[PDB]
């Protein structure tokens, strides 16, 4: 049942990527400030 | 910076080491690592369709479509680069990896963007493609970046992926290679990076079954000790050599 692992990992990767993007903007903003 | 040599799906050591790095750098990691990891259901993210060149597109239109495809893949902020790119692999095998990218649809960083740039611009022979690498200095550190230089109908441009909007794609509107390069340097000035070195590669052949490696550094020039009048010359001689299919 190997595809299902991809599809789930893709969904976790994009989930996580959302958060690190939002993190990196707060870091860069508070940098500037 | 870790890279995945396990392919897809990702094996357990490299998967856990991703959540490793993610929980340290995040001030509130672990609280959120669990929420993704342990969640019965997540939304299945949209799969962007890979663009195909249609006769109603200009070259600038196709170039924006490639760049928009990469932007939808998103820049990889996870800390774990998902597709291994061995720079000196034959072009043939790097193209295989680009196929992986479009068929697995995952975030990417700048190097992988360049490979996929090449893979999507094979098949339009009016476009020539060559990598531009930058070594830059900021706050006691050196950094390395790469983009796909583009040459078509007497105009230069680029494709790329960056965390910064001014260090990727550049429209097909620069009249010299130097104007392209000098735009990047001014863009880096916004982020207080000093450009120390610039490496220009060779045109990447349009044979997708070539087994030669990409040439990454036919021209290397130490822009730090040089004045713009002489950067331009050195860059202008080399661009013209590229066009006269000497180099
Ligand atoms: C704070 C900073 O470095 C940015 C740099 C920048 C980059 C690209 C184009 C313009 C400027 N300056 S800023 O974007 O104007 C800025 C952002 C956030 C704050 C709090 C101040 C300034
Ligand atoms: C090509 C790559 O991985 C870079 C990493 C890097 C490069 C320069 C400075 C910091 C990090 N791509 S990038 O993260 O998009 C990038 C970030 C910041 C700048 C100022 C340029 C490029």
């Amino acid at each position: 049942a190997q595809q299902e692992l991809k599809q789930r990992q893709r969904a976790e990767i994009y989930a996580l990527n959302r958060v690190m993007t939002e993190l990196e903007q707060q870091q860069f903003d508070e940098f500037c400030k | 910076f870790h890279v995945n040599k396990s392919g897809f799906p990702i094996d357990s050591h490299t998967w856990e080491r991703m959540w490793m790095h993610v929980a340290k750098v995040h001030p509130k990691g672990g609280e959120m690592v669990g929420a993704i990891r342990n969640a019965a259901f997540l939304a299945k993210p949209s799969i962007p369709q890979v663009p195909n060149y249609r006769l109603s597109m200009t070259i600038p239109d196709w170039l924006q479509a490639i760049q928009n495809y990469m932007k939808t893949l998103q820049y990889n902020h996870t800390g774990t680069q998902f597709f291994e790119i061995r720079k000196m692999r034959p072009l043939s095998g790097l193209m295989e990896t680009a196929k992986e990218m479009t068929r697995e649809s995952l975030p990417i960083k700048c190097l992988e963007a360049v490979i996929l740039g090449i893979y999507l611009t094979n098949g339009q022979p009016s476009i020539e493609r060559f990598p531009i690498s930058f070594k830059t200095y900021f706050s006691g550190n050196y950094f390395h970046h790469v983009v796909l230089g583009i040459y078509c109908n007497g105009r230069y441009g680029s494709l790329g992926m960056s965390r910064r909007a001014e260090l990727m794609d550049k429209p097909l509107t620069f009249r010299t290679l130097s104007d392209l390069i000098f735009d990047f340097e001014d863009s880096y000035k916004k982020y207080l990076h000093t450009v120390k070195k610039v490496k220009i590669g060779l045109y990447v052949p349009h044979e997708p079954h070539s087994f030669q490696p990409i040439e990454w550094k036919q021209l290397v020039l130490n822009v730090s000790k040089m004045l713009r009048a002489d950067i331009r010359k050195e860059l202008e001689k080399y661009a013209r050599d590229m066009r006269m299919k000497i180099l």
